[PDB]
């Protein structure tokens, strides 16, 4: 609950830092007066990339165990799978402008 | 619903005269509330207003079949005293069906529910009397 | 696409439904119903008009809710008796919720607003793979899971389900509704039996899958999608007519043809409970089922449609098709009467 | 159906994904991991409809390990009853900060 | 239902080893070392039957056994023992690492005046037979006996009595 | 004590914005040839904070709501994104700060996505919009390149980094994995060479220049440092921060001298380039500690 | 040839191949498989004596049991 | 029954809800189901981490990335959808009528 | 501020929910759902929850609302209040005080369930020597144990990438 | 060590509770003293309410949520 009294304290102030921001000037003078593909392969490759991320990443914390073959295997097999993802956008001239 | 057609059910036939009238009115009730249901989710009937006509125009119909099934059910029972037969529910289907033609305003049309409501009638006091399970056994 | 591209999407359907198959824990069998949707989508939109993207976006959605209606029933199975083995389920509700999630996995009368509309706007080769591997997906599941079900669920959906593709298709004249009506019946028929013995519902299924492998190959003998198409294919070529007349029987369920038997035998499985008065309701209704494919029969078979020249034209030319496997998967599913005692090869 | 490949083949690659109580990698239990010892060495050879007849027992106490509910039903039951007495007044309560 | 069995406090009053984090961490291969013997009978006893209620009695030994170790250790060398858990003490998550010369310090004077050769790696593994008083007991978990046993169904088989006994098709 | 410790580090977050543009400032004037600012008062330091004080009192005009809440997510993250960096004695002891620094540079994509939806349908909204798409194209590389330094060092905990940094520093081992995530790092702070992207203007650029300290100090820890000894942190904290100060005006000083990109050419360059290395450079970092039978201790 | 056309390419498949062929040639797999099968997380069991085992040492200080001792010696 | 587990499911009827009835576009009905997906998620880890269910861990993360692709599936077939015609509303999808 | 501070979590999280399926404009629904994972996000780690929950918070939030409010931002406009979206807040607001009600001011709740409505620390551990976690082995497995779950998780991925180019113009 | 401690102290709690219930449920109905809900009489790991009832805050939130967001 320590995390969230530094929210708390941070929100706020920075809630304070706009209403400076705004409501600060006590002087009222006077109140006067089509979308793209290509746009979208980005957004879904990256999304891909991130989920193939998040089956990687907790690599580190499963160093310490014994079936290390199978580990070595399926961790390569990660990698080039998303490396085999990429080359196919990449052969198949999907990401070009 | 089941705990409702279960009460009707158990009000014997008997003669516990028009409480059978006030749980056939409840099924006629949920009955219409389902096919009213249905014709208000399926159809936009533009306005709410229409669709709440709709809606209480086909309870009251289902509920005047319910009603006066209920009533020449008691009649039959108390008139002609013959409590287990399928002739006296013969007559009483026959009676919601030509009532549902008035309430329509057919008269074909409400002869024809006369005879298919009255033979429903029959068949589900028939079989409930000589015992035909509902819906299954289940077991083998 | 490709050739290449098309060999993968078609083999990880075929990997998904084995997934289906196969696994004795429920995230795998969640896991192959999704790379099943996510690989059916590109068989439809195959071509590029809106209908097959209207008709993909509405399979997207039932399909999407019923795959996480099934989730939500696996996780109500975890917060009661807690295990991930496909085996009796220990709730009444996660097992309503599961039956209709499967419900609307596969297609019942309740959920089955979506099945014409994404059967009409598709090239015909997306609608066979859909309805064959489609309904053979859910029905092991349910072979698996059937001990825990209320009746009163797979009753209704299954009466219902016979009744209202029943009644929907006298109306309709495009072929595709027509067929996917017969699918919601038979499906309804392939369920009406479960809980009494899955022998005779997987039995229909095998049937069902050969008979309508036949039906969509005599569709695929030339691109016909209405009945003054198969008019024209009555007065350009004979032999199609006859097929199409014994295929069309053999759907209706006549006792001297191969679609008899399917009925007949869940009649009498049924009927060795004490159910009469749901057979009498499933028969009369199946009696009701049988006028659509009759009027095809009578539109463009027996009568003999005015027919358009440029047929003359079209006469000098080969039918120079391609049949996956036709006569086979005919003259099987046609004349297999005697052998109703293969009954027992299923287990 | 129930195809049998995992059989035929013989390999466990789902067989640990399935229940608790099989070999976690750091050789930790779960919270109930008697309670499914038992009721799986009930209902082993077991035609999965005796199993509801004669396993009743240890599965009832196997789902109140495991969700325990009328253990926090009984516990409901004694908070109320401990505020009813204190609004009776009577022991102002020493079960905080004494024995 | 049924009773519970909950020994009171006639016997859960044993004077406890009120000594603090770092100083019970830094006195740990010693502690080890020549004690916790006989403390492998308690936790032998804990994993034989694990219902704690039963090892009271080892682990009022391991207790006293450990107030014996603190109490030898008191009166000969140390009093530096002192300093070098101070030593080891503020460094936040303790690294052993950190405090080595009075590491050092402690082992020539628990070496010279008493001994204890300090256990090396690996001796803190090495899965350890020892004895007790009592053989094993069946069935810790409080089990009953087995429900029922299936009724094999074996043999050989004779053909089809009658062919498939259906409405015909006979052989 | 613990507000006392969030007040000592958000109030030198002004300063140190301030200061560090006062720092950019002088630093390009004499990158150039220019002495600029120090006419304003004693080397330039009241310029920046009357100047501050300016924009703070600009009088703007005018999706009320929306142009609220996406500044006040940027200056948000801003405060909260010091927490667990380990100036000896971190503030919170994360089990995993390293995902919380990916999860908050996606907070910041929101926010630069939100201030592009309350720009009310602008060409510039649409630019805003390849900005977006430019700067979600980067935390794959910077999540996976920061995958594999820390696969050296086993924990996600920071300690165990400020553990591992002891011997030699880790730029040896990982140069130019540590490379391509420099160049992540000018990616991320969204500035030169990689560009282009109303109000409130000093609250926006304060959460921009905080995002800048805070990569730039996150780097400084990643790769290279000095010893924490207990009972006299300060040692530590004086050549961490000397060392960050160095990487920062190196920042700047490499921001000081290149065109800018095409944004075709930034993403066939980010993808085309970066992408394949960064996966056969994070294989080999698998296979490494299998084949040196040095794997670190994750406790 | 390629060195010039798309040498990043290049490199990358070239520490790929060694990435991948590389651990075939080790004298260190077998020092990584008993490092992380010899560290101790649970507690080492007691069992009953009578086996009549000539190994299980009853002693942690007792060295007749298998143990390590390249550990020290690197 | 662990009360957060209540209104959790209550929550994720509201969403059920949220997806079935709709009456103007359909990136809101897709935005209900990826919140019907978070309630799935957050349930299943709740029970996990009570249960100390330690082997298979791996339900809540393999559920959210393989129903994130799902998503991602129905964005490009929103885009197509939005991509010929000029908008993504319930409306003008009556064509093929039944 | 009290002991109901997961409940209270949830109580927002269910505020949350109801906002954005009263069915407002989308983006103010995916600004909605931002706050609703969030918070979602603080009931998982109030369990503890030190690595599955902000894991995947960088999926969820920081993976999928990001491209939703992109491609709704992108695509269509709604560019510038009605009565039912309102009036869905108010019967979403109004079951949701319902509940507080029935669960503070009763002893349970029943919709057909049994829910034991108190303090809900129970269930929880008597402070075992886990030493690493229970999210940490646990998913430090998948690798010593996941051979098929992964290989066709990222099958199915890598079929989701070119079912994705296909549909938006392979090749 | 601490493992016997451990076991010490929640018997040590078993025991104040079940005296403070004998106490505090002393004129119900229903209500037998001792109930094992659980038929197999076997040692059973309590649930945190078993121990740490009756403590109004501090030591709860110290004890149930002290580790979960100590610091």
């Amino acid at each position: 609950m320590n995390l969230m009294i530094t929210l708390l304290t941070n929100f706020t102030l920075a809630t304070l830092l706009v209403t400076i921001a705004f409501w600060l000037p006590q002087l009222n003078v006077y109140s006067e007066k089509p979308f793209s593909m290509k746009f979208f392969l980005v957004a879904i490759t990256f999304l891909l990339f991130d989920l193939e991320i998040a089956l990687l990443l907790p690599l580190p914390w499963a160093s310490q165990t014994t079936n290390l073959n199978t580990m070595l295997t399926m961790a390569l097999l990660l990698i080039f799978l998303l490396a085999v993802s990429l080359a196919y956008e990449w052969t198949q001239k999907g990401l070009e402008w | 619903a089941k705990t409702l057609l279960h009460q009707y059910w158990d009000i014997p036939e008997g003669t516990e005269c028009h409480r059978k009238t006030y749980a056939a009115t409840s099924i006629g009730g949920a009955s219409g509330l389902v096919v009213s249901a249905y014709s208000v989710a399926l159809k936009t009937p533009t306005s709410f207003l229409e669709g709440v006509a709709r809606t209480g125009r086909y309870t009251f119909t289902a509920a005047a079949i319910g009603a006066i099934f209920g009533l020449t059910s008691c009649i039959s029972a108390q008139v002609r005293e013959k409590p287990d037969d399928p002739l006296n529910y013969l007559i009483g289907g026959c009676a919601g069906g030509l009532t549902l033609g008035a309430r329509t305003r057919s008269y074909g049309i409400g002869a024809a529910a006369c005879a298919y409501m009255g033979l429903t009638a029959a068949l589900v006091k028939m079989g409930q009397l000589e015992g035909w399970k509902v819906f299954a056994e289940p077991k083998v | 696409m490709n050739p290449i591209i098309l060999i993968i999407i078609l083999m990880t359907v075929m990997l998904g439904t084995i997934i289906v198959m196969i696994s004795t824990h429920w995230l795998l069998i969640w896991i192959g119903f999704e790379m099943n949707m996510l690989a059916i989508i590109p068989i439809m939109m195959k071509k590029h008009n809106p209908r097959a993207t209207e008709a993909s976006t509405k399979y997207f959605l039932t399909q999407s809710t019923a795959s996480m209606l099934l989730m939500m029933a696996i996780i109500i199975n975890l917060m009661f008796s807690g295990q991930w083995t496909v085996m009796k389920l220990f709730n009444p509700m996660a097992s309503m919720l599961m039956t209709m999630a499967l419900a609307m996995k596969l297609g019942m009368a309740p959920f089955h607003f979506w099945v014409p509309e994404v059967t009409q706007g598709i090239p015909l080769s997306s609608g066979l793979i859909l309805l064959t591997w489609q309904k053979l997906a859910p029905m092991s599941v349910l072979y698996q899971i059937l001990p825990s079900i209320n009746l009163d669920l797979i009753l209704t959906l299954s009466i219902l389900s016979i009744t209202i593709g029943g009644w929907g298709g006298l109306n309709q004249t495009q072929l595709r509704k027509i067929m996917a009506y017969s699918s919601i019946a038979h499906m309804g028929w392939m369920t009406a039996v479960l809980l009494y013995n899955p022998t005779m519902t997987l039995l229909n299924l095998i049937i069902y899958i050969i008979m309508t492998s036949t039906m969509f190959t005599l569709f695929m003998a030339n691109s016909t999608t209405t009945t003054l198409s198969l008019s024209h294919t009555w007065n350009k070529a004979p032999i199609m007519t006859i097929l199409v007349l014994i295929t069309l029987l053999s759907m209706g369920g006549l006792p001297p043809l191969s679609g008899f038997m399917p009925k007949w035998m869940i009649i009498q499985e049924m009927t060795k409970n004490d159910s009469i008065i749901l057979p009498t309701l499933m028969a009369i209704t199946a009696l009701l089922n049988l006028y659509f494919y009759m009027r095809l029969t009578y539109s463009t078979a027996l009568t003999m449609f005015p027919s358009t020249n440029n047929m003359k034209m079209k006469w000098q030319f080969p039918t120079t098709k391609r049949m996956t496997l036709l006569p086979t998967m005919t003259v099987l599913s046609t004349m297999l009467l005697p052998l109703t005692p293969i009954l027992s090869i299923l287990e | 159906p129930f195809f049998d490949v995992q059989k035929k083949l013989g390999v466990d690659l789902d067989h640990w994904m399935t229940i608790q109580s099989a070999e976690q990698p750091h050789r930790i239990p779960a919270r109930c991991h008697a309670f499914e010892k038992e009721w799986i060495e009930c209902a082993h050879g077991i035609g999965s409809i005796r199993a509801e007849k004669e396993c009743k027992i240890e599965f009832e106490d196997f789902r109140e390990c495991l969700l325990r509910q009328k253990t926090m039903k009984r516990l409901n039951a004694i908070k109320r009853q401990r505020d009813k007495l204190i609004k009776e007044g009577k022991y102002t309560p020493p079960p905080h900060h004494s024995g | 239902p049924g009773i519970v069995e909950l020994p009171s406090l006639e016997d859960l009053k044993v004077q406890e080893v009120k000594v603090s984090s770092s100083v019970l961490k830094a006195a740990a291969h010693h502690y080890g070392a020549q004690c916790d013997k006989p403390n492998k009978e308690f936790m032998l006893c804990r994993w034989e039957e694990k219902d704690p209620r039963r090892c009271l009695e080892e682990g009022k030994l391991v207790n006293q056994c450990a107030l014996e170790f603190f109490r030898q250790i008191k009166r000969h060398c140390a009093e530096p023992f002192t300093e070098y858990w101070t030593c080891i003490d503020y460094s936040g998550l303790q690294l052993f690492r950190r405090c080595r010369k009075e590491q050092a310090q402690f082992d020539k004077c628990v070496l010279d005046k008493l001994g204890w050769v300090r256990p090396d790696l690996g001796e803190l593994s090495k899965v350890t037979k020892v004895k007790t008083d009592r053989p094993l007991p069946e069935n810790p978990y409080h089990s009953r006996a087995r429900p029922e046993p299936n009724p094999e169904v074996e043999g050989d088989l004779k053909p089809a009595r009658h062919g498939s006994r259906l409405f015909f098709w006979t052989m | 004590m613990f507000m006392i410790n969030v007040l000592t580090l958000i109030i030198p977050i002004l300063l140190a914005v301030a200061f560090l543009t006062l720092v950019e400032r002088k630093v390009l004037g004499y990158m150039q040839f220019r002495k600029g600012p120090n006419v304003v008062g004693p080397y330039g330091l009241l310029q920046p904070i009357a100047d501050a004080i300016k924009l703070f009192i600009k009088e703007p005009l005018r999706s009320i709501s929306m142009f609220i809440l996406a500044p006040i997510l940027a200056l948000t993250l801003a405060l909260t994104m010091w927490i667990p960096l380990p100036m000896p004695y971190p503030l919170i002891n994360m089990n995993l700060g390293v995902l919380f620094m990916l999860a908050m540079s996606s907070l910041a994509v929101y926010s630069i996505l939100w201030s592009g939806w309350a720009s009310n349908s602008k060409y510039a909204l649409i630019g805003a919009l390849r900005a977006v798409a430019q700067t979600i194209s980067y935390e794959v590389t910077l999540a996976i390149i920061l995958l594999s330094v820390l696969l050296m060092n086993g924990s996600f905990t920071l300690s165990t980094l400020i553990i591992t940094q002891e011997q030699v520093w880790l730029i040896f081992p990982a140069w130019p994995l540590a490379m391509m995530w420099f160049i992540s790092t000018l990616a991320e702070t969204n500035r030169a060479p990689f560009d282009l992207t109303a109000g409130p203007f000093a609250l926006f650029f304060m959460a921009e220049y905080a995002n800048i300290i805070m990569m730039n100090i996150f780097t400084t820890t990643l790769f290279l440092g000095a010893f924490h000894n207990p009972y006299m942190p300060e040692l530590y904290t004086i050549n961490f921060t000397i060392k960050s100060l160095l990487l920062s005006i190196t920042f700047l000083w490499i921001r000081a001298s290149y065109p800018r990109f095409r944004y075709d050419q930034l993403m066939h360059l980010l993808w085309k380039n970066f992408l394949p290395l960064t996966l056969a450079l994070c294989m080999w970092h698998v296979s490494l500690p299998i084949l040196l039978s040095s794997i670190p201790p994750q406790t | 040839n390629v060195w010039a056309k798309e040498p990043v390419l290049v490199a990358s498949f070239a520490i790929a191949g060694l990435a991948v062929i590389l651990p075939t040639l080790s004298p260190y797999t077998k020092y990584s498989l008993m490092i992380n099968r010899a560290t101790p997380y649970n507690y080492p069991v007691p069992l009953r004596d009578d086996g009549n085992m000539p190994d299980v040492p009853s002693h942690p200080q007792d060295p007749q049991g298998p143990s390590l001792e390249w550990l020290k010696r690197l | 029954m662990s009360l957060v587990y209540m209104n959790i499911m209550m929550a994720f009827t509201v969403s059920l809800t949220g997806l079935l009835m709709y009456r103007s576009h359909l990136m809101s009905s897709l935005l209900c189901l990826e919140g019907m997906m978070l309630s799935l998620f957050i349930l299943a880890t709740l029970m996990i981490l009570n249960s100390h269910f330690t082997l298979a861990s791996m339900m809540p993360i393999i559920l959210l990335v393989f129903a994130a692709c799902e998503a991602a599936l129905g964005l490009s077939l929103l885009v197509m959808v939005s991509n010929t015609y000029g908008t993504d509303y319930v409306q003008n999808l009556n064509l093929l009528q039944c | 501020m009290m002991t109901y501070i997961v409940f209270i979590l949830s109580i927002i999280f269910v505020m949350g929910f109801v906002g954005f399926s009263s069915k407002p404009s989308p983006i103010y629904g995916g600004l909605g759902l931002i706050v609703s994972g969030g918070v979602g996000c603080g009931i998982v780690l109030n369990f503890g929850g030190s690595f599955l929950g902000l894991m995947v918070f960088l999926i969820y939030l920081g993976g999928m609302m990001v491209v939703f409010g992109y491609t709704t931002a992108m695509a269509t406009e709604q560019y510038p209040s009605n009565k039912v979206v309102l009036g869905t807040f108010i019967t979403g607001l109004l079951m949701e005080f319902l509940m507080v009600y029935y669960v503070l001011k009763d002893k349970e709740v029943e919709i057909v369930f049994k829910f034991n409505g108190m303090g809900d620390w129970v269930i929880y551990d008597t402070g075992d020597s886990g030493f690493f976690s229970e999210e940490a082995m646990g998913i430090a497995a998948l690798y010593s144990y996941g051979t098929w779950l992964v290989i066709v998780t990222g099958w199915s991925l890598l079929i989701g990438v070119v079912v994705i180019m296909e549909i938006t113009r392979g090749n | 060590l601490l493992q016997a401690e451990k076991d010490r102290r929640v018997l040590q709690m078993l025991r104040e509770n079940l005296e403070e219930e004998a106490t505090i449920m002393k004129d119900v109905p229903g209500w037998k003293v001792g109930e094992s809900v659980f038929h197999t009489t076997r040692w059973v790991t309590p649930m945190m309410g078993e121990l740490y009832g009756l403590r109004t805050g501090e030591e709860i939130l110290s004890s149930t949520y002290g580790f979960i967001w100590y610091t």
